[PDB]
RNA sequence: AAAGACCAGGC
DNA sequence: GTAAGCTAGTATTGACGATACTTGAG
DNA sequence: CTCAAGTATCGTAGCCTGGTCATTAC
């Protein structure tokens, strides 16, 4: 189910044939909740439009402001120390209670003591264009963990940042 | 009673219900058995036979109502797993007794595939039951219907009308509830008239096959 | 001979048995005729006018695209008055083969009368039909004689008519009923369409206006001459409509009574002539008035919407956070939301247009309007849906996340808005899950009717009413039934005759409500198809499933005639039955050193008291079971040689964590045969053999009953599994379920419920309690009782989906199931069983 | 744990490889079932107390303590004193090398190649194994949820570059 | 080019029973003035060796 | 020729 | 000759009925 | 020395009509 034909009946059929997504399954007809909307589709896949034949729910359509991320080619691990991240030492004798673990694409690269300053400083340095724009930072309070993602294939969307939103008044409303 | 539980033995009560079930099935089959040997309480049963009753002091049952030579017995059993040598020895003493035309073997926990062929050779017609099938009377249930067996002449007169040869009829199997409750052989034909608001005034005829 | 596919459109002004055929189709299809006497000149006219396409004299097919002698074959083109037969492609259309008379037009479609939509189950939204053209003359006779519309007028699935007044005709009759009188000009304009003459006016002169007819005199303009019949709400005498009582709740039934009066005494085609005169009259009546609907029809007021929202936030939302946490048996939700929906429908039928455009008594069509005007209702639940419970938990957490403005202000599965005012994005996602589940259930789930129809036709194909009248199989020549109907004999003819294929009619009358139920996929139409599959798909081999172990227990009536004493007997037997084990009371397992190692099973003090258990009870109920298990199956169980038990209300050993400090109840145990030189193997035996078998010991109740819950029943089904007891309706029942480890062969669950109910059996209604599954009733009560119960269950399930199916097909199905001797199913396990156990050639013509 | 190379798959399982055994921990690395305590002492840990420090049980939870002492006294029931110098490492030599299609490497280069690529020292690989076992024990006690593959935070989307790379490697 | 159709003036009314079962009725004069008038081009292809 | 593969319309 | 480099070597979305095997014990 | 059974697999699981393409050379 990988390569399809491009339709040219009107320009809208060509537009929506280029914005599809598929979950391929083994025997079509016995799947789990694959055919249903999940609440993690919000803002990134349409929960109203889908086929009704055998591919009901298995083929999705991108939302309007939806973006697929791409791989970041610059190294990012050495600029994490500037926000309050420390090394992972080699003694296997020292305990690390209270510290949160940081994980870059699943690889454990360090710890951080204060996690509600590390994340808020990484996010502030991303909003001033010295960290890459497609970098995902997730703080996890229950698992005591900070996950960072820079790989390809993640679904993104734009949002307004409220605390920087007062910087329009002083600007000029040119488009 | 609204919240009463009987603080007595259950096994005497089980043998009580099973023995009155055996008596009921003989009386509704047609043989003459004593009234109020059915209709007696649980309490006077416990007075006459106890709370943990012995099985060989059973009710050796009676003979036919209109006929004389057709007589029958019952045989109760012990709790544990059974071997057919017991059944052959008790059958030797049964045929030594006076005369019968059969008996009802009420078993307890198991019958053996070696047993049914080793009771098949005996000189009368006996039945095998189960002690836990004989608690509720199935012909006292509300959904039960009459199964009046018709005579051999009425079987001939029904086969007269439709020009049929008894294996083109609808059947009822012999390992059925009412078929063993009345002890019917293969080839008899029974009728049943249905009451019920979609099948009222509807009768059926089945051949035991 | 030939076939043709085309798009259908409608036409109300031609006759019911007429079909309009496009000219491009008609001029390329031929009919063959054998030229002989009485048609030399009539066919010569046709060949002179170049209307015969082809010819064959002898065998050599010479074309004409020649004079006529008697004895060759002319192939002429389709013209007005011929007979074709129509069929929508029979995906579900099992009985839709109709014979129609041809007229020709210039357009591209096939035109049919709008009364023929329901006999074909078609509509005009893109449907195509196939027309077939009969060439042989005996085929023309068979088509004209078996499948004409006047021949097929009374249905063979139900007892009703295949022709019913529908959408615009019924609306025209309703608006003709709400105003009663008509002036002279419109009455004479309508009288132009009647087949009879217009009567004198009912009102000759008022001082206000001129003369005026009533609408009964207009409706009588379609009758035949000298008609005099009678039904429920009408009296017709002397071809005059004398009486017709008020209603809109009765009107369609009164029209059906008038048509069945005409077709019981009037002619060879008079009911069709009645329809052919009535329908264009009603169209021409409605046309100078119009009928529409505005936004005012769809806008409930602010007051009534406030009452709807107040009834929701008062009643529905605090209950739905209680009884949904319980299991499936609490459908009180549906009754309460149906009460609020009744309130909404009573509000919305104040608008005059909306009450004329629906069927008020219908409920599937009245829920759809409540969803538009008022609330949508329940959209998410985790009972018998095709999605899992993790989706429902994710949606509840997402409901907490998105309504950060005062979360838990209602429930997450209830939508409060309407379609007319618009949904939230959250309500749209919740509604979209429910819509997706209905769509998937309607598309993927059309394989069980597809299997059922195949296995139904495979067994019911060759069952015919014979020439002597007995319903018989023909491949084995065995009697399935002695009579098909109850009043059919050789003096009185009936709806069915000799040679009728009653097995195929039963199979199609069974397959129609299944396909209708799955194509709807409502909760009611899902439950009905479940109840139908539980009868039609029984299995002759024992599968010991969940329903096979279920038993319904009834109770007696009126301890000493005191109030509130039947529920006491119910819990008396429940407290005797219900299983609770030692691990349901254990909290910790503490091994002690003081021979040397001594185990301490610790307990909970409170749940002993809340269930009335003492500790000597637990010692007895452990000791008897452990001595039985060291007696039964004697190998690898010699760990209980001289193992010891002991009991105490208080031990207070209190290992390192979660102390109760006093009267933590304890079952100490030990061992004495394990004279070991090491403690490490003693810890293995006391923590890996004894402690497993001492946890699953049951202390109160019977060890074989898995569950025994109490249901109030009283489902206004009036004893759903009882037939003749009383006019009582409110009995409480126990639904006992046995553990899987005890039922080995079929019929065991009744045997172990009655034997475990034995010390309390003086309270249970012995003559009424039954199992739940139909094969278990067959094992308990016999084959005739199973036959009657299968009829009684199949009738209820089929009457919930499609109303009025005749009893003859159901009784034939239940007779064919139980004809082998034991009740079989319509699957492979039943089919191979009987297969292993086991018109044409009806008459002959000749000369005289 | 998955990665690019098919020789990088690493599984920790909590099950009964057998009465009524306590559930123990097993490692499926390089198609070879190894006890996890042997792999702990092979990677360079010195004591059982610092190994259960590497797991960091968060206290209590007697099922976790029962499983770790069962895995210890099952590790001791397979190798005779694996804690002594290079006994466990020799054990994983003879356990890796006897498989179908053994890798062309000694075990030290096998660990530096196919065990957790992206980490530097064997100390860090022992710490990562302790974190993995902590995640399993936290899911066991009901404090963590299992992953469902319908939540799109567990999914990546492959377009023309990802598909064309895979197609071009074959040809 | 996201929208492909016309703006038609719609009435909601019965028309002699000709718009039942989801049928519609159209205007002759609106169609003759060019509403919903369509052009269609089909291509027929063939090949030979050279 | 025959099958695969796709799409659409129904059921 | 293709067997589908060797390719893994279990190490990732299906899930039930339906038929066929290696136990203990009368 | 055989039933049952606890796995061990097999194999079908929506179905039918339309229109279309593109079909390993060795
Ligand atoms: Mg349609
Ligand atoms: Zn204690």
């Amino acid at each position: 189910g990988v390569v399809a034909n491009l339709g040219r009946a009107n320009p809208l059929q060509s537009l929506i044939d280029l914005r599809r997504t598929r979950q391929q399954v083994l025997y079509t007809g016995r799947v789990g909740d694959a055919r249903y909307p999940h609440p993690s589709h919000w803002g990134r896949l349409c929960f109203l439009s889908t086929p009704d034949g055998e591919n009901c729910g298995l083929v999705k359509n991108l939302s309007l402001l939806g973006l697929v991320s791409t791989q970041i080619m610059e190294p990012v691990v050495e600029e994490l120390f500037d926000s309050g991240m420390e090394e992972l030492m080699d003694d296997t004798s020292t305990p690390l209670s209270g510290k949160h673990k940081v994980l870059l694409n699943g690889d454990w690269v360090g710890v951080c003591s204060d996690s509600d300053y590390f994340v808020a400083d990484l996010k502030s340095r991303r909003r001033q264009s010295e960290l890459p724009r497609q970098m995902e930072i997730k703080l996890d309070k229950d698992d005591k963990e900070v996950r960072i993602f820079t790989d390809a294939g993640r679904l993104l969307r734009p949002l307004l940042v409220v605390e920087n939103l007062h910087k329009l008044k002083q600007s000029k409303p040119s488009k | 009673l609204s919240k009463y539980v009987d603080p007595s033995s259950e096994e005497s009560h089980r043998y009580y219900l099973a023995r009155r079930n055996a008596l009921e099935m003989l009386r509704d089959r047609g043989y003459e058995v004593s009234l109020e040997d059915i209709n007696l309480s649980l309490q006077d049963f416990r007075t006459v036979y106890g709370e943990r009753p012995d099985v060989d002091r059973l009710r050796i049952s009676a003979h036919h109502r209109s006929d004389s030579s057709n007589k029958v017995k019952v045989v109760f059993f012990g709790t544990g797993k059974v071997k057919v040598n017991t059944i052959r020895s008790v059958a030797a003493e049964i045929l030594s007794q006076e005369t019968i035309t059969g008996l009802i073997l009420v078993l307890q926990n198991q019958v053996t595939d070696k047993a049914l062929k080793a009771i098949e050779l005996f000189t009368f017609k006996v039945e095998i039951f189960q002690i836990t099938d004989l608690l509720v009377n199935l012909t006292k249930h509300v959904l039960s219907l009459r199964h009046r067996v018709l005579t051999d002449g009425e079987k001939k007169a029904l086969l007269k009308q439709f020009n049929i040869e008894e294996k083109q009829l609808p059947r009822i199997s012999k390992k059925d509830a009412v078929v063993r409750y009345y002890g019917l052989e293969k080839g008899q034909i029974v009728k049943v008239s249905y009451r019920g608001e979609l099948t009222e005034s509807y009768v059926a005829y089945r051949c035991v096959w | 001979g030939f076939s043709s596919r085309s798009v259908i459109t409608g036409d109300a002004f031609r006759n019911v048995n007429e079909v309009g055929i496009p000219m491009e189709i008609a001029h390329r299809i031929t009919f063959e005729e054998r030229v002989s006497v009485h048609n030399i000149g009539y066919l010569q006219e046709l060949v002179d006018n170049k209307m015969c396409l082809s010819y064959t004299q002898g065998s050599t097919t010479y074309s004409l695209r020649t004079v006529l002698k008697p004895g060759q074959i002319v192939h002429r083109r389709v013209m007005d008055g011929d007979v074709v037969f129509i069929n929508r492609p029979p995906t579900t259309h099992k009985h839709s083969l109709q014979a129609l008379r041809v007229y020709v037009h210039e357009d591209n479609t096939v035109k049919i009368n709008p009364l023929m939509c329901g006999p074909l189950s078609a509509d005009f939204d893109g449907d195509c039909v196939h027309l077939f053209y009969p060439q042989s003359l005996t085929a023309k006779a068979e088509v004209l004689e078996l499948f004409s519309v006047d021949k097929q007028l009374r249905s063979s699935h139900t007892g009703q008519l295949i022709l019913q007044l529908g959408l615009d005709s019924l609306l025209s009759l309703r608006v003709m009923m709400e105003q009663v009188f008509l002036d002279k000009a419109s009455a004479q304009q309508l009288a132009m369409y009647g087949s009879r003459s217009l009567p004198s006016p009912a009102v000759v002169k008022s001082s206000k206006s001129g003369p005026a007819w009533t609408f009964f005199q207009i409706l009588q303009l379609a009758f035949p001459e000298r008609l005099s019949c009678r039904g429920d709400g009408f009296i017709v005498g002397g071809s005059d409509l004398l009486s017709f009582d008020f209603g809109v709740d009765a009107l369609a039934s009164i029209i059906n009574g008038i048509v069945t009066g005409i077709m019981v005494e009037k002619g060879p085609k008079e009911a069709l002539a009645f329809f052919d005169s009535l329908q264009p009259l009603l169209m021409e009546h409605l046309d100078p008035q119009g009928f529409s609907l505005s936004l005012e029809d769809l806008s409930m007021s602010r007051e009534d919407m406030g009452v709807i929202h107040n009834l929701i936030v008062r009643e529905i939302s605090p209950m739905v956070s209680r009884l949904r946490l319980s299991y499936e048996d609490e459908l009180q939700l549906e009754n309460s939301i149906q009460k609020v929906k009744e309130v909404a429908a009573n509000f919305m039928l104040k608008s005059y247009s909306m009450r004329n455009l629906i069927d008020i008594k219908s409920n599937s069509a009245i829920n759809k309007l409540v969803q538009q005007i008022g609330f949508l209702g329940l959209q998410l639940s985790d009972k018998k849906k095709l999605y899992t419970k993790t989706l429902v938990e994710d949606m509840a957490q997402f409901y907490k996340k998105k309504y950060v403005s005062t979360s838990s202000s209602g429930d997450f599965g209830i939508v409060k808005g309407c379609f007319f005012h618009g949904l939230d994005p959250y309500e749209e996602m919740a509604h979209s899950v429910a819509a997706r589940e209905v769509i998937v259930r309607s598309s993927r789930g059309l394989a069980e009717p597809g299997t059922l129809f195949k296995n139904l036709m495979a067994v019911l194909r060759d069952i015919v009413i014979t020439n002597d009248g007995t319903v018989r199989n023909t491949c084995s020549n065995s009697i399935v039934q002695f009579k098909y109907e109850l009043s059919s004999d050789n003096e009185n003819q009936g709806l069915f005759e000799a040679g009728d294929p009653v097995g195929v009619l039963a199979a199609t009358a069974m397959s129609n409500p299944a396909y209708k139920a799955v194509l709807d996929s409502s909760p009611n139409s899902n439950s009905s198809w479940e109840l139908m599959k539980e009868v039609l798909l029984c299995k002759v081999n024992f599968q010991n499933t969940t329903n096979d172990r279920r038993v319904i227990l009834y109770l007696n009536e009126c301890r000493c005639g005191k109030k509130y004493c039947q529920e006491n007997s119910a819990y008396t037997v429940r407290n005797k039955l219900k299983k609770v084990s030692l691990k349901d009371t254990a909290v910790e397992f503490l091994v002690e050193y003081r021979i040397c190692l001594h185990g301490h099973i610790h307990l909970n003090k409170t749940l002993l008291e809340g269930w009335n258990i003492s500790m000597q009870d637990i010692l007895q109920r452990c000791e008897d079971a452990i001595n039985s298990l060291v007696q039964k199956k004697k190998k690898k169980a010699e760990d209980f040689k001289k193992m010891n038990l002991s009991v105490s209300e208080c031990c207070s050993f209190r290992g390192p964590g979660s102390s109760k400090d006093s009267d933590m109840p304890c079952l100490m145990f030990s061992s004495y045969n394990a004279t070991d030189p090491d403690l490490e193997r003693t810890l293995d035996v006391l923590c890996n053999t004894i402690y497993p078998v001492l946890l699953e010991t049951v202390i109160k109740g019977d060890p074989r009953i898995a569950s025994a819950n109490i249901i109030w029943n009283s489902p206004e089904t009036t004893t759903w599994i009882r037939s003749l007891h009383a006019s009582r309706r409110g009995e409480w029942v126990l639904d006992v379920t046995v553990e899987k480890s005890d039922v080995k062969q079929s019929g065991d669950a009744w045997r172990v419920v009655i034997d475990s109910c034995l010390s309390v059996l003086h309270l249970i209604d012995t003559k009424r309690s039954i199992p739940y599954s139909i094969k278990q009733v067959q094992e308990l009560l016999g084959l005739s009782c199973a036959f009657e119960q299968a009829v009684q269950r199949l009738s209820a399930s089929v009457r919930k989906v499609s109303k009025g199916v005749l009893k003859e097909h159901i009784i034939l199905v239940a007779n064919n199931m139980t004809c082998s001797g034991d009740m079989l199913g319509f699957n492979y396990g039943g089919y191979k069983a009987l297969t292993r156990s086991l018109t044409g050639s009806q008459f002959e013509l000749l000369w005289n | 744990y998955r990665s690019e190379t098919k020789r990088n798959r690493f599984i920790v399982r909590l099950s009964e490889n057998q009465k009524r055994k306590e559930k123990v921990l097993t490692v499926y690395f390089l198609s070879t079932e190894i006890p996890v305590w042997v792999l702990f002492f092979a990677l360079g840990v010195a004591s059982d107390k610092e190994a259960v420090d590497l797991i960091a049980f968060d206290g209590g939870d007697a099922s976790i303590t029962n499983s770790v002492v069962a895995s210890i006294q099952e590790a001791d029931s397979v190798c005779e004193d694996f804690r002594h110098g290079r006994n466990a490492l020799a054990y994983v030599e003879q356990q890796i090398k006897g498989t179908k299609f053994p890798p062309g490497e000694s075990v030290d280069e096998c660990l530096s190649l196919y065990l957790f690529p992206g980490l530097k020292s064997l100390t860090q690989k022992a710490r990562f194994l302790g974190y993995m076992v902590k995640c399993l024990f936290s899911a066991y006690a009901g404090k963590r949820k299992c992953e469902n593959r319908d939540n799109f935070r567990n999914k990546r989307i492959e377009l023309a570059g990802e598909l064309l790379e895979r197609e071009l490697r074959v040809h | 080019v996201l929208f492909n159709g016309q703006n038609a003036i719609v009435a909601v009314n019965v028309h002699l029973g000709f718009n039942q079962e989801d049928s519609i009725v159209m205007n002759k004069a609106s169609l003759e003035r060019g509403m919903f008038r369509s052009e269609q081009i089909r291509s027929y292809k063939a090949d030979v060796d050279s």
